[PDB]
DNA sequence: CATGCACAGGATGTATATATCTGACACGTGCCTGGAGACTAGGGAGTAATCCCCTTGGCGGTTAAAACGCGGGGGACAGCGCGTACGTGCGTTTAAGCGGTGCTAGAGCTGTCTACGACCAATTGAGCGGCCTCGGCACCGGGATTCTCCAGAGGCCT
DNA sequence: AGGCCTCTGGAGAATCCCGGTGCCGAGGCCGCTCAATTGGTCGTAGACAGCTCTAGCACCGCTTAAACGCACGTACGCGCTGTCCCCCGCGTTTTAACCGCCAAGGGGATTACTCCCTAGTCTCCAGGCACGTGTCAGATATATACATCCTGTGCATG
């Protein structure tokens, strides 16, 4: 029954650097991190808000992987490896 | 406990052993294949349903399936799939 | 003898060659789990998360961010620069039709 | 009593004092009187004299008589583009004391003419207006609408045979006191299209379309007990009723009894046989293979190899009729894509591939041996191009008219060819563009390269070289392809004529054909078929000349008009 | 008197299960009738596609001197080929990684 | 006396002429245009058209007709990913 | 000398006009000929209703217009104002169409 | 002795046809069977959306000093709102223009 | 021979218009576009509800599925007003 | 006299090769539930026969875009110089990560019972083809208002 | 003696409203009929209560890899100038769409008639799915040989 605050700061800079390298970037500016965090939050909000809606309809109280994989498929991107 | 769940596990293994005699597969790849088969099946059936509906037909016949394949698969893959389907259906009737 | 030190830019290429070979996960576990839990608290008050869903969410997020950065890098070369800047990300997201 | 000439002169002077170019003929004077009577009684009417009898001069005389009494007024004349200059010249010749203008040209020029010569106030100096169809169609709404048109003459009336025609709708904006509708072939293919002219001329009478449809019976019921003789009785009654309801509004006269001094003419059909080259194309087209005439691996483990699969290590009946017609006309019309902009084949190769072209080449050489001059008609310009190229290769003179030739160029060539000093002997014409109005009395022979679906069109084309002023016998040669689709179209065409003969009078298992169509004409017969002696006019008191050649024979057939 | 039963898959010569596809089609409410011919066609098509993918995956695996397939191999096989990549234009494979690729401008000057 | 050269017509793809491309560009909000775009636009358009004509023809073929109709084009567009109103 | 505008003025005037009208821009008959030519490759002797040709036109025109709109942003990005082919190629590449 | 019949739409207070929606929903095989409450719920939503779009369309048409609505008005009404625009993000409307706008950089200098 | 009739929402769309702008009228093309719009919306909602019901192994379709589908599809504020309208309609229908 | 190229070694960061040892992946049973033979009604769907619409090929004419050609201003590229804002390293800190135990809470089965929703017949009237009639728009033609674009005067200097 | 410019101050060219006739597509009206309504059964999905028992949510401790601050250079980003070719604007003509008009006939829709595939029941039985074991690929440890990146003299200035 605790409360959570300011966890978005947990995406450390080296993690973003490592993510960028896999994409083929060579040299990175100083202002990218703040933009990236906002983009990530915006992306997550939409998926969570549909997974929750799917769950509540069946009157369950626990979210399950099937709901998440269902939610993604509606937004035009499919995921292989968790169910069908 | 022990309530059965169905999947395409055995047939993928049979095909694999038919192609590469000595190779094996880990569980993760098995899950990916199991999902891929369902996805393709659903796509084809969904397309065939509306394709039949547009013409006031009631049944779903082999012709609808043959037409549906030519719309989904791109270019080269279309030819061989149609050939295999026709061969299988032709062999089935005379048995 | 001076302490041997590479010229700027060399280590970046080694990192690029290394991280494109492996398939590990790049973000930490617990911080991401806490972040996921925090957001959902607005829509319902006592949600219970199955241990498998979090992995799927993390995979989707990483797969999205990697592609976004890849497109940004191409957008950057167009102006003869090599460092990516917020303008490039904004332009890429505008072109893709998300904004 | 005075002689015919003196009486005609006196009557003309009494009725048409302004007319000075030349004397009118008796029947022309009678037509003038008929028009005067119709005008006096305030009733419209059609004039349908046979082609080449001089309707223009009669209309000019009537107009001069009208203005001769001082009834100055705005007069409008509409005619096909190619004839306007002829109308202007006729007025300039016969009545020098009248003015006319050719209201034609670009917008700015038309406005200039309007401002200069057409004052808003009518006066004795007001000239007659002449125009084509399109100009009268575009400018009706906002320019010509502002005049009180006293009298209107619409030449070539048969252009209004469709009641849905736009031109027939635009004219309603104008207001006209009276209408006159000249023509040469009043009765078109079917009865419905005849009602349009009558409705336009006299709306107060022929209002209902369905009444006009039902007034005549074409049921063709079985010859039951009460119908055995009805087949003829009903037909006779219908014909009599039609004539009786059409007598008071139409004037008709025929050459055969009005101008006995004019030499006669004949129509002749000559056949040709297809060559092997054409048969090959026919067979390919029937089998749907004309284009063709002009035209697996196993991966390891035995599976079929997908095409262009990468192999690299991962580490590190729709239009058959028109096609057949094109093939029958000339093979080269097809295969127009193989050589693109490149040249036509060699001259000698063109002749050898088409039977009709071979026959035409054989026929032409003999005619020049006797100083004759010929006109050649066609429907498709691309076909005219091949003949033009052939004649240019042979180095002969040529003159040509068609839709792509401008007005002034059209006018110049006719005048040049009519000159007696001209050495030209070949003249080309398009059927639709040059078949109407113009005068080409210089020549005395006509050739029809192909037959239209509508027989009436050909009748206009044949008469372009047989009219008042001619002095020699005339022959008309129509070519056709033996044992081909051409016969079907030609057979169907004449089927539409029987209705005309029924309705309009002259005043107010091989079959025999298979034994004749196939036979090509031999040289001995051909050199004998060209005699025109029998068509000459007999001297008074002398017996008629005997028939030159039988009615029909191998490869040829004369045509006798239905009577 | 009953003759010995033979599975439809055996008579058609395929490997995939014909009966299960037929059951799925009817229970899926795609239409109120299902012809006798469709299941065989569908099973044959699915078998062909599966064999096509597995043949390339196996070739990819043997290159690295491994013996059992893992997701990286499927990712390589799918993304290297032409048609398959177009077919799977919007699919993400768990733990797939990405193909090696570096823009030419970033490489060090040859000098 | 026409010369022995046949008549010739411009290639069909050339029917789309430069002023039309310029007019299209202006509606997009373009001020200055380079000289080479006139060869890229035609290439793009020709590629675009086939991906729709093929599906339209397949839909027509399935129904055993011989004439294409509006509904086939609408269905092809909708399946490809773009929806069109005003022709149903 | 005769009145003569400076470069660039007429383009803005044309832009402010063509954005106000809804009529079609490409001529009809050439487009119909092109459509007939392309289809004939896949199957012979087809027949087209007019409304199908109209639909194809109005579908393609609005695609080209949008493509040109997305291209212009790239040009401004590189500090230029003219369009060049590389811009179109980059726009299509990012869109994921190739 | 049956009483006077009253349409369900009149009983519910809506304008759209309940019966036609119910028939379409049944015959379309969207599910095995249809409850009694669904068509009433669906008709209200359809009516609300139609009225919502028509109000803006009419306002835009009136603003231009004209009486009858034409597609240009629908285009202007739809594309000027940030919600209807998101709902119709992929739809194309025949004979509709585009919103007028010019990038600031292209405008001429102050002089 | 006129047996081939066609059905459309023209009458109802026209009826709704008079409730907002009494003195306005609509041309044919706008009517056709509006008619096409309704079919698209209806198809989307019904299609979503169909698969939503099957996911839980339930057989029938009830107002709950329609409500959830509407909540999923329509973005932002439109959801609230639509849901309120639907519930207000159904509650009135039931009581009579 | 401050440049441009050739090599030397010489420190680091990969891929060789050999040895240990887990814990998945492969194979066996023993049932069951679901697939596979016979049999019986029904009605979609195939197949003639027939109208009437709407499509396909070609000529005539006009006239408003399309093609060419010429001047000239400005925008697209090279070059150079200045000065930050990032990229390799080295210590110091902080928080993941692993490895064990407790609990409940909440997700799955099982057995009832009932209100809800398919089907049939008999009814009407709400919804669709036709068909007039008139105003909103659609030309025209003519006088305003905006907006560019270039030459001369004199601020304030040099 | 000579600039560099605002600021006019016109002068020419493009929309813009304002009044006046013409026209044909929208809005009611009418007639007709086929698709919703109204009662009635009948069997069933679907609530509802009562039980198992799996896992997610906490807590504690401990090693110990990633974070997190500095303090240097340096190579890239940005701005300012020149030069030169290329695109825009405006005049003359030539070329091809738009209609207008001629003919014909293929293919789209209906309406009857008949039959052979599919649905829905029964038996009957064997193929696929949880539990259960047993080896050997592949993940780690270590020795190191090789390849790659970097700077400091060398040469040639002449
Ligand atoms: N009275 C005449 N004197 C001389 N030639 C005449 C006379 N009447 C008619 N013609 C000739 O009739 C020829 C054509 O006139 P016309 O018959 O009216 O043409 P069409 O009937 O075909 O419309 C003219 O060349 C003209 O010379
Ligand atoms: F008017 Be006529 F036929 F020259």
């Amino acid at each position: 029954r605790k409360v959570l605050r300011d966890n978005i700061q947990g995406i450390t800079k080296p993690a973003i650097r490592r993510l960028a390298r896999r994409g083929g970037v060579k040299r990175i500016s100083g202002l990218i991190y703040e933009e990236t965090r906002g983009v990530l939050k915006v992306f997550l909000e939409n998926v969570i808000r549909d997974a929750v809606t799917y769950t509540e309809h069946a009157k369950r109280k626990t979210v399950t992987a099937m709901d998440v994989v269902y939610a993604l498929k509606r937004q035009g991107r499919t995921l292989y490896g968790f169910g069908g | 406990r022990k309530t059965r769940k169905e999947s395409y596990a055995i047939y993928v293994y049979k095909v694999l052993k038919q192609v590469h005699p000595d190779t094996g597969i880990s569980s993760k790849a098995m899950s990916i294949m199991n999902s891929f088969v369902n996805d393709v099946f659903e796509r084809i059936a969904g397309e065939a349903s509306r394709l039949a509906h547009y013409n006031k037909r009631s049944t779903i016949t082999s012709r609808e399936i043959q037409t549906a394949v030519r719309l989904l698969l791109p270019g080269e893959l279309a030819k061989h799939a149609v050939s295999e389907g026709t061969k299988a259906v032709t062999k089935y009737t005379s048995a | 003898k001076k302490p041997h030190r590479y010229r700027p830019g060399t280590v970046a290429l080694r990192e690029i060659r290394r991280y494109q070979k492996s398939t590990e996960l790049l973000i930490r576990k617990l911080p991401f789990q806490r972040l996921v839990r925090e957001i959902a608290q607005d829509f319902k008050t006592d949600l219970r998360f199955q241990s498998s869903a979090v992995m799927a969410l993390q995979e989707a997020s990483e797969a999205y961010l990697v592609a976004l950065f890849e497109d940004t890098n191409l957008c950057a070369i167009h102006a003869k620069r090599v460092t990516i800047m917020p303008k490039d990300i904004q332009l890429a997201r505008r072109i893709r039709g998300e904004r | 009593d005075l002689t015919e000439e003196e009486t005609v002169i006196k009557l003309q002077n009494e009725l048409c004092p302004l007319l000075t170019g030349g004397q009118l003929k008796s029947y022309q004077l009678k037509g003038v009187k008929w028009l005067i009577s119709l005008w006096q009684n305030g009733l419209n009417g059609i004039l349908a004299d046979q082609m080449g009898l001089g309707k223009t001069i009669q209309t000019i005389g009537f107009l001069s008589h009208l203005k001769g009494n001082g009834l100055d007024g705005p007069y409008l004349v509409i005619a096909p583009l190619s004839t306007l200059s002829n109308w202007f010249n006729e007025i300039a010749r016969f009545t020098p004391s009248i003015n006319a203008i050719i209201y034609h040209g670009d917008k700015n020029q038309r406005d200039e003419l309007r401002r200069k010569h057409m004052p808003k106030t009518v006066g004795p100096k007001f000239p007659i207006v002449i125009t084509s169809y399109e100009v009268a169609m575009n400018d009706a709404k906002r320019i010509l609408r502002h005049y009180p048109w006293k009298y209107v003459v619409i030449d070539e009336g048969h252009r209004l045979k469709n009641h849905k025609c736009k031109l027939l709708r635009e004219l309603k904006h104008l207001k006209m006191d009276n209408k006159l509708l000249l023509t040469g072939t009043p009765l078109q293919n079917n009865l419905s299209e005849l009602w349009s002219l009558l409705n336009f001329i006299l709306p107060d009478i022929f209002t209902s379309h369905d009444e006009f449809e039902s007034w005549f019976d074409f049921s063709e019921k079985n010859k039951n007990e009460a119908t055995k003789e009805e087949e003829e009785k009903r037909r006779a009654q219908v014909v009599s009723k039609l004539h009786g309801i059409l007598r008071p509004f139409i004037l008709r006269r025929m050459k055969c009894d009005v101008e006995l001094s004019l030499p006669r003419k004949k129509e002749i059909i000559m056949y040709a046989t297809m060559t092997d080259h054409q048969k090959k194309f026919q067979e390919h087209l029937v089998n749907n293979t004309l284009e063709a005439h002009l035209g697996i691996e196993l991966s390891p483990t035995g599976r079929p190899k997908r095409r262009t699969r990468k192999s690299i290590n991962y580490s590190k009946l729709n239009n058959l009729v028109i096609q057949l017609r094109k093939n029958c006309n000339h093979p080269d019309l097809l295969q127009g894509q193989i050589d693109g902009s490149y040249l036509y084949p060699p001259v000698e190769e063109i002749v050898g591939q088409c039977g009709k072209f071979r026959l035409l080449e054989r026929l032409l050489v003999r005619l020049f041996a006797n100083n004759h001059k010929v006109l050649i008609f066609s429907q498709w310009t691309k076909l005219l191009d091949i003949m033009d190229y052939y004649f240019s290769e042979k180095g002969f003179e040529v003159c040509r008219i068609d839709g792509s030739v401008k007005l002034d160029e059209r006018r110049r060539q006719i005048k040049d060819f009519s000159d007696e000093k001209s050495s030209c002997s070949i003249f080309l014409l398009s059927t639709r563009a040059g078949g109407l109005g113009i005068n080409l009395t210089a020549a005395d022979t006509c050739i029809l390269y192909d037959s239209d679906w509508n027989p009436q069109m050909d009748l206009q084309a044949m008469d372009r070289c047989h009219r008042i002023g001619q002095t020699k016998p005339v022959h008309v040669y129509r070519l056709s392809t033996a044992q081909s689709i051409e016969t079907r179209v030609l057979k169907r065409a004449y089927s539409k004529l029987k209705l005309e003969h029924v309705v309009i009078g002259q005043g107010q298992d091989e079959t025999a054909e298979d034994k004749l169509i196939q036979t090509d004409i031999s040289d001995a017969d051909l050199d004998r078929l060209l005699d025109r002696s029998d068509l000459t006019i007999t001297a008074p008191g002398e017996t008629q000349a005997a028939e030159a050649f039988p009615v029909k024979g191998p490869g040829w057939e004369v045509v006798l008009p239905s009577s | 008197t009953r003759a010995k039963a033979k599975t439809r898959s055996s008579r058609a010569g395929l490997q995939f299960p014909v009966g299960r596809v037929h059951r799925l089609l009817r229970k899926g409410n795609y239409a109120e009738r299902v012809g006798a011919g469709a299941p065989v066609y569908l099973a044959a098509v699915l078998e062909y596609l599966t064999a096509e993918i597995l043949e390339l995956a196996g070739n990819a695996a043997r290159d690295n001197k491994k013996t059992r397939i893992i997701p990286r191999h499927l990712q390589l096989a799918v993304r290297n080929d032409e048609e398959l990549n177009k077919l799977l234009g919007r699919v993400t494979i768990a733990q797939g990684g990405v193909l090696p690729n570096i823009q030419s401008v970033l490489l060090p000057k040859k000098t």
